[PDB]
């Protein structure tokens, strides 16, 4: 007798509106053509600046942005090396924020959370090269996402990272996409990159947000960082007797990723992070930053999703929780990173906190906290008018 | 079953548009003629003229028609037995040569002339 | 009108099939899935190795995820032992499930259940794929794991998972078990490995063993632990008459079973007839060639043949393996052959008797084929 | 109402709907069959071209060709190592002709193999590496080749190719009806020999299997092939005989390749699509004068239409990223792939289109080897 049920999905909608929206989407896709286009490239030195506001092109229906980031890191230490942290190049971008033409924010999250969602959506480590026994020389030929395991004292390492900032949910589901017809109000894709203060962690320091950690960290620095943003959109925007043929539910729904931090964990006590109401949560990521230590489940008794009638719908030991994740991405996320897929039946409370994400810790170090990451859908608004005479 | 066998195809005999084709020279290596011809093409008999080059003229039909074109001396009009799948092979046995072949789209002179 | 009883019964089906699918679609769109621990126990198999777990009676049950861990010590003075081809998949020797009406569903070996779990996943079950990613994904949590060797004097730790299905899949409830009721108890029975089954001496048959080697005689389990999680659907939708339920789904059994067949002779077709009436979704054939497990070199070909002597897929071993690589992205262990018939289940009475065929190139003493089947089949009717 | 246009759209929709229904019925009622057609073992020094005669039965979907070989390196001291294509070069060319002698696919073994991989979504018939303790893995060596064959040794390579007629197991577009008495099927296989399989140091490795200082003394000992023909058996019969998707079975599906030259640094090299075909995929191999580089000799690649408008002008790594989403890894050095399956390149739908490569470096004898996958329907 669990809630909410699907009869509130029907009660929440006009099937005429949704029926129309979906039909319009299909006509647009059928009558539209996909385009991926470079909108901006830039090379800089993190010592001078690390925050950039990219201005997307206002054309057709925007689906997302592919962000390519390359960097050269020099270990100027006299004799000590540094090694990749668990997140490594995924920390080349610290944060991302997207604002649409109507000044409404969509995704606002960390680079590592964005990357983990990119992986969850692909069903395997994002843009990775799988290893096989093939004698034909397929393999890591192009180093699409790449970073040296270590950078020795005096050496310079070259890194490459890619992130997909989604607006549309997928290539076939335009929920969350943005109509940007060239009318001149600008979009804002804000990117905050790693810098000489965030990329390198000293031995004993928290490596969560860093790229490299080790004895030579204090003397590591960026030689430079470069980024290229590619915009993916649909062109040949339809016109009818009404004017632009547009799906309205898709464009009035927001598909966003967001992060948060929670503290107050105590050994053997349920730590509950409440989900808000109104949002339809598709996935949840919880990172147990145990005071700078990241463990492979050994510091946790169990994790769960709890609610507000049943009890728990999936109270599991860490390995069994990880087993469910292996079915989703064909491997484990890094140490201390836990994933939960609720795509087919999104967490939707109608009341705030009706549902919570639970972590009962076995051991809690000083400054422990859970860094949460969410993927969700939520409604914005649509009307049907325009004119132009010349 | 019951091999060996060979199965061939040819444009020899029909001509939906008459045409001429031109160019090509080489010395010691194997020269290749690839045809990408979906927009303007036809298969035809080829005419190979060896002028001042008196090394061998070489004609290679594709895998579907294994014709060996033997040439020596002044040119003539030849009919290749081409494959319908496109192919072209050419080889000259002399050094530093001018090959000026005529790729004909139209059924052609079946003899050889000096 | 003329009532053609046969045509009509078929029509009645056709409507039955449509009703079933609609009911399934409604159930999937409307209850909420739950997975909850049912029981956990830690024991020494030298004391007890058979356990009857009692699942909770709630809603529609889809299956059970069984976590099994173990610690094994090699006390031999000098020799090590190494994993057999099946390794930890042999931590559970047999699993048997009975529903509330005491009707038996699956009854098979841990290794067969595991191979079906892999076939259904499309890759080695709950494995971690290796990639070039610099981000530290990988075998982080050791979901299914066992040391390749356990040296003299060492203790190794193993983890294994099995999914015992009732429902065919997350979206197809065929085979699920129906809890709106009264009924009995299933009797998820788990028969675990012990010191006798888990360790094989050099030269002994490794089929059912976890480790084999010169140190086998002195190997002992220290402990085994299991935790059974039950997956089911709660908050079943209610309509008019009561619960909206897919009647065909819930009255169909989706089972796994295995058996052993002997009588193989070189260059002669060894035919294992399909036992009629069942709708066979998959077939696994393990060529236990007298304790030797070979990578196809002891086989001329394998095939599925129907009553006219007509083969639908008579293939040399490597080509047979090629078809399997398309299904699970790799090969099953030496001597293990798989055949997918999911979209068109083998069903005698639809096209005469059918048989699974193996024509062996070499046959050692005590050779046999261990057959594993995945099937549905229900009742059957007719008349003049 | 709807007038002329609407007549033709309605007809298209009745035809499309009828086709899909027929396809669904064939898939649900029929029966698959895959059976050996022919096997032969030979020394390519004796003969390397074979014309296999498929059996005329039902609708033919394609052929699975198993190829094995033993290679010996008799050089006194030097080894040879696999080229990037390796065993994919065991078959140099494949050509198929149907019962009406209409040619379908005609391409190289390496191109056919790359399409087999693209269609699988992973290296064709490969074994993925995982942490599983259960002994899954490369057990059966379905596609395999010793990395080197030392002087005096014999190696056993194994390779598989799927020669398609039908587009897929569910889309018969491309299927073959092998219910016309008279009209038989022809599958020509041209195998590697000592001349094509071994490349000396510094020579172009494109068509070779092994390259190294011991090349001159390498020889095949033997090659063997077994062709399996694929069939959807027990076709469904209804009051008009066989229930068959007529559009599916009268539509073709071919692979072909060609070579284009004329590249110069920093200039757009454009290979026009040969208009009327519906191009499902494009493979471009940058044979930079015998050198195959991992994108470093290219500024960008793109697909451009008559307008100068690029739909995907990308730097090499980003282009590779799109491919990693398709086959879970990268194709070998210098091999670039482009998927146009859902919206095939079709001039006459939007002007001339071209595949573009703007090279950063161009060595002597540089060229682009183009491989296409396409349909060529009623039009």
């Amino acid at each position: 007798v669990q809630q909410l049920t699907p009869a509130q999905q029907a009660a929440l909608r006009n099937q005429q509106a949704m029926a129309a929206n979906l039909q319009a989407r299909q006509i647009v896709l059928q009558q539209s053509y996909p385009v991926i286009q470079q909108v901006e490239t830039q090379t800089f030195d993190p010592a001078n600046r690390s925050v950039f506001d990219v201005t997307p092109a206002n054309v057709g229906i925007v689906k997302g942005f592919l962000v390519k980031v390359t960097a050269a890191i020099t270990n100027n230490h006299a004799t000590e090396a540094v090694a990749l942290t668990d997140f490594g190049p995924a920390n080349l971008v610290q944060r991302v924020i997207y604002y649409d033409p109507d000044n409404q924010r969509h995704t606002e999250t960390s680079g590592w959370h964005l990357h983990f969602v990119n992986t969850a959506k692909q069903g395997a480590p994002f843009l990775s090269s799988m290893v096989t026994d093939s004698p034909i020389k397929y393999g890591d030929v192009m180093n699409v996402i790449d970073a040296p395991a270590t950078i020795a004292a005096g050496a310079t390492g070259e890194l490459t990272m890619y992130y997909w900032v989604p607006l549309a949910y997928s290539e076939t589901d335009l929920t969350g996409a943005v109509l940007a017809n060239v009318p001149q109000s600008k979009q804002r894709l804000k990117l905050e990159f790693a810098n000489n203060n965030t990329a390198f962690a000293a031995v004993g320091a928290n490596p969560l947000e860093a790229i490299y950690q080790g004895a030579g960290a204090a003397d590591c620095e960026f030689e430079e960082i470069s980024y290229t943003v590619y915009q993916s959109y649909l062109d040949q925007l339809p016109v009818g007797q009404n004017g632009y043929i547009l799906p309205l539910i898709d464009l009035s729904t927001l598909y966003n990723l967001e992060n948060s931090a929670q503290a107050g964990l105590t050994p053997n006590v349920d730590f509950v992070v409440q989900y808000a109401n109104l949002y339809r949560y598709l996935s949840t990521i919880a990172v147990f930053d145990n005071g700078g230590s990241f463990n492979a489940g050994t510091d946790i008794n169990y994790l769960s999703q709890r609610t507000a009638n049943f009890s728990d719908t999936r109270k599991l030991d860490p390995k069994t929780w990880a087993a469910q994740t292996r079915r989703r991405i064909a491997t484990d996320f890094p140490k201390g990173v836990y994933y939960c897929d609720n795509r087919d039946k999104p967490i939707y409370t109608l009341q705030y906190g009706n549902v919570g994400f639970v972590v009962n810790p076995k051991t809690v170090n000083q400054n422990a906290r859970l860094l949460m990451g969410y993927e969700y859908f939520t409604s914005r608004t649509e009307l049907v008018n325009a004119g132009t005479i010349s | 079953n019951p091999n060996q066998m060979t199965v061939t195809p040819v444009y020899n005999g029909c001509d939906s548009g008459e045409g001429p084709q031109s160019v090509r020279g080489y010395f010691d290596a194997v020269a290749g003629e690839n045809v990408k011809y979906d927009l303007t093409y036809l298969a035809d008999t080829q005419g190979f003229t060896g002028v001042q080059c008196i090394y061998i003229d070489n004609a290679e039909n594709d895998g579907a028609f294994e014709i060996d074109v033997e040439e020596t001396g002044q040119r003539i009009k030849c009919p290749a037995g081409k494959q319908g799948y496109f192919p072209l092979l050419v080889p000259g046995r002399a050094k530093f040569v001018a090959r000026h072949l005529g790729s004909g789209k139209k059924s052609v002179p079946l003899f050889f002339l000096n």
